[PDB]
């Protein structure tokens, strides 16, 4: 709990304080979970060097210590911050290995680190197309299986999902996805809202804004390239999936709150594009 | 025969000095080497870890 | 695709016997190789008895047949050093920088040319086969080559890291 | 530090590639634990742990006299593709003739001489250097201008 709360804080003199307290006085030294808060400290920090040497110890000293899927799932978050995609799958090749059970944070974890894997094709060594369709075939596993869930894994599967839509230049899919995360959220907060709407209409919005979907979507429009094809199109289950969101998009602007979002289902010039960015911002 | 003398005397000098100077430098690496060694230990959290064992 | 793309070679002629009862029998064995020049190869082998062209003929089919592609670093050379020990042969072949012939055993010489393989320089040591020599060629190609692309994934590294630093 | 041991180590980390046995066990000795962590740093093991003879430790324990003579280490191998990442180990310096090397010479043994009659540095491949009781991988002995002898050849 303590290094809990200092990884909240960002205070690197508690860690070391806590730490040397427990070990000096107590005879406590970090376990499993404690070494995994450390290497959430570490990531938080920036600090990926320190993060896998902390995860090499907790695979050396013993089998309790051992990582589990929870310290493998904050490994992907230090690979994806890295954009190292190699090293990702080689994990999860790891986690099938030691017979651990993957979870639902492991492959949204994993579309994840190959979305952004994708954007460059520096970082992505020339293979952008394809990491952006590997992301989506870890989706389609996750799609398959139950795994364990979390409350927050939605939230995050859709940013994922946004993530593949936004570095392949997908306008359609971005708008489709920004507009049904804004309007389900919405309608979230005023139906569990316990004041009155008009009044807290300020609050409302400001909850409903997430800055990370406006600066998914924003790269979305920046990336456009009328020559462009999408990587989901060609799949079946891929062209599946973007025909439900696209359709479902299209019925929710048919059928109060409004976003100015052109009556199109796409955009196919520049002009509209500008428009449209100028719009949303 | 002054001017070989004296010149041939003042190359050594010259050359002693310069190797010298030179090291004196190199110094200045190996402090600065040793000063980025504190800059990599100013981030640790005290546990023992595998590349220290 | 296959006649106009694929160079066929003969690599082995032969008349071999099997003495009969009655008198010599005399076969025709054929081996060839295959290659579209551009990471593609495979051998082939032929007997027939009555005359050698039914035998090159299905060593060209059975070549067709086995044609698989061939890992080759930049379209040129091998990845790294191969040593293969194959039933008696012992190939060292070792890549080269480009512009650099095909100074390795003429064998060797015609499959590399129908594999497109640009560079090389190699050493057969122990048995000297010319049959012997092109399997363990080929199987030495194959087998015994790794792409830096698939050393890399399986040591989970960027290829920026794997490749070679520059010493001189 | 015996080069015996190390070769017996690279023979057997061989035969269990071979025969593709996910978890092996070595001799836990400073050479070896640096020689571990030098092949799993750079990706051809998977996992370093400590235990006994018997198999991996539960808990941690403390490294003393009384149970040296059973301590192990054990390494995870990795296979990808129905290939072992760490296909093949050799050593370069045998105990009978060892291989001390100057800075400029392992320059030219990376840069493609052959030295001494070593077969210069490939690409895929691993050169580990001891430098002043330290293992470390050739590159980086050259990094730190340590003169050393080069040890083995893992590919």
């Amino acid at each position: 709990n303590c290094l809990k709360y200092s990884t909240k804080c960002s205070s690197f003199h508690d860690m070391d304080y806590f730490i040397t307290k427990f070990r000096d006085d107590y005879g406590i030294t970090p376990n499993k979970q404690n070494l995994t808060t450390v290497i959430q400290f570490y990531s938080r920090k920036e600090m990926t060097k320190q993060a896998w040497n902390t995860f090499d110890t907790m695979k050396f000293l013993s089998t309790k210590h051992f990582p589990d899927i929870c310290t493998y799932n904050t490994m992907l978050r230090i690979c994806e911050k890295e954009r190292n995609f190699p090293k990702a799958l080689d994990l999860f090749q790891e986690i099938q290995d030691h017979n651990i059970k993957p979870t639902t944070n492991t492959y949204i974890m994993m579309a994840r680190v190959l979305a952004s894997s994708s954007s460059n094709a520096v970082v992505s060594e020339g293979k952008s197309d394809s990491l952006r369709l590997l992301g989506w075939k870890y989706l389609h596993e996750l799609e398959d299986k139950n795994l364990y869930r979390h409350k927050k894994d939605d939230l995050n599967l859709f940013l994922a999902m946004m993530a593949l839509a936004a570095f392949d230049g997908d306008i359609e899919l971005s708008r489709a996805l920004y507009y049904l995360f804004i309007a389900k959220k919405y309608k979230t907060l005023c139906a569990n809202w316990k004041g009155n709407i008009l009044v807290d209409q300020d609050t409302i919005w400001k909850s409903t804004l997430m800055p990370e979907m406006l600066n998914y979507l924003m790269l979305a429009y920046a990336r456009f390239d009328p020559r462009n094809l999408p990587v989901l199109s060609g799949y079946e289950k891929g062209i599946e999936l973007r025909r439900k969101f696209l359709r479902e998009f299209d019925s929710s602007m048919r059928l109060k709150f409004k976003l100015p979002f052109l009556p199109i289902s796409d955009l196919n010039s520049e002009a509209q594009v500008l428009a449209e960015s100028n719009a949303i911002w | 025969l002054i001017e070989a003398f004296r010149k041939e005397e003042a190359r050594l000098l010259h050359k002693h000095e310069y190797l010298q100077k030179r090291t004196k430098e190199l110094e200045k690496a190996k402090e600065l080497e040793l000063e980025k060694l504190n800059k990599e230990k100013s981030s640790d959290l005290t546990i023992m870890t595998l590349d220290k064992m | 695709y296959i006649t106009r793309k694929l160079t066929m070679k003969p690599l082995v002629m032969k008349r071999v016997s099997n003495q009969t009862g009655k008198g010599k029998i005399a076969s025709f064995y054929a081996l060839v190789v295959v290659g579209d020049k551009n990471g593609m190869v495979g051998l082939g082998e032929g007997k027939s008895r009555e005359e050698m062209s039914k035998a090159i003929f299905k060593a060209h089919w059975d070549a067709v047949r086995n044609l698989k592609e061939i890992p080759r670093y930049e379209n040129r050379t091998i990845y790294g050093d191969i040593d293969f020990r194959y039933h008696g042969v012992k190939l060292h072949l070792r890549s080269a920088k480009p512009g650099f012939g095909l100074r390795v055993n003429h064998v060797i010489f015609e499959i590399c040319e129908c594999a497109g393989i640009k560079d090389l320089s190699g050493k057969v040591y122990k048995s000297r086969n010319d049959m012997n020599i092109a399997k363990g060629t080929i199987e030495a190609f194959t087998k015994a080559q790794k792409t830096l692309d698939e050393v890399a994934l399986g040591r989970g590294k960027k290829l920026v890291d794997v490749r070679k630093v520059y010493y001189s | 530090m015996s080069l015996v041991k190390l070769a017996n180590t690279c023979a057997h980390l061989q035969n269990c590639s071979k025969v593709r046995v996910a978890l092996t066990s070595i001799p836990y000795t400073k050479l070896q634990l640096q020689f571990a962590y030098n092949l799993y740093q750079q990706g051809f093991l998977s996992s370093l742990q400590k235990g006994s003879t018997m198999g991996p430790d539960k808990d941690f324990v403390e490294v003393t006299p009384d149970n040296i003579s059973t301590r192990r280490l054990w390494v995870g191998l990795k296979y990808r593709d129905n290939k072992p990442v760490l296909s093949s180990c050799k050593l370069i310096s045998k105990p009978n003739s060892r291989i001390h090397l100057p800075m400029e010479d392992m320059k030219k043994l990376c840069s493609g001489v052959t030295i001494r009659n070593i077969k210069p540095l490939q690409p895929g491949e691993l050169i580990l250097v001891r430098a002043h009781n330290n293992i470390m991988d050739i590159n980086e002995a050259i990094s730190k201008k340590l003169d050393g002898e080069v040890l083995c050849r893992v590919k």
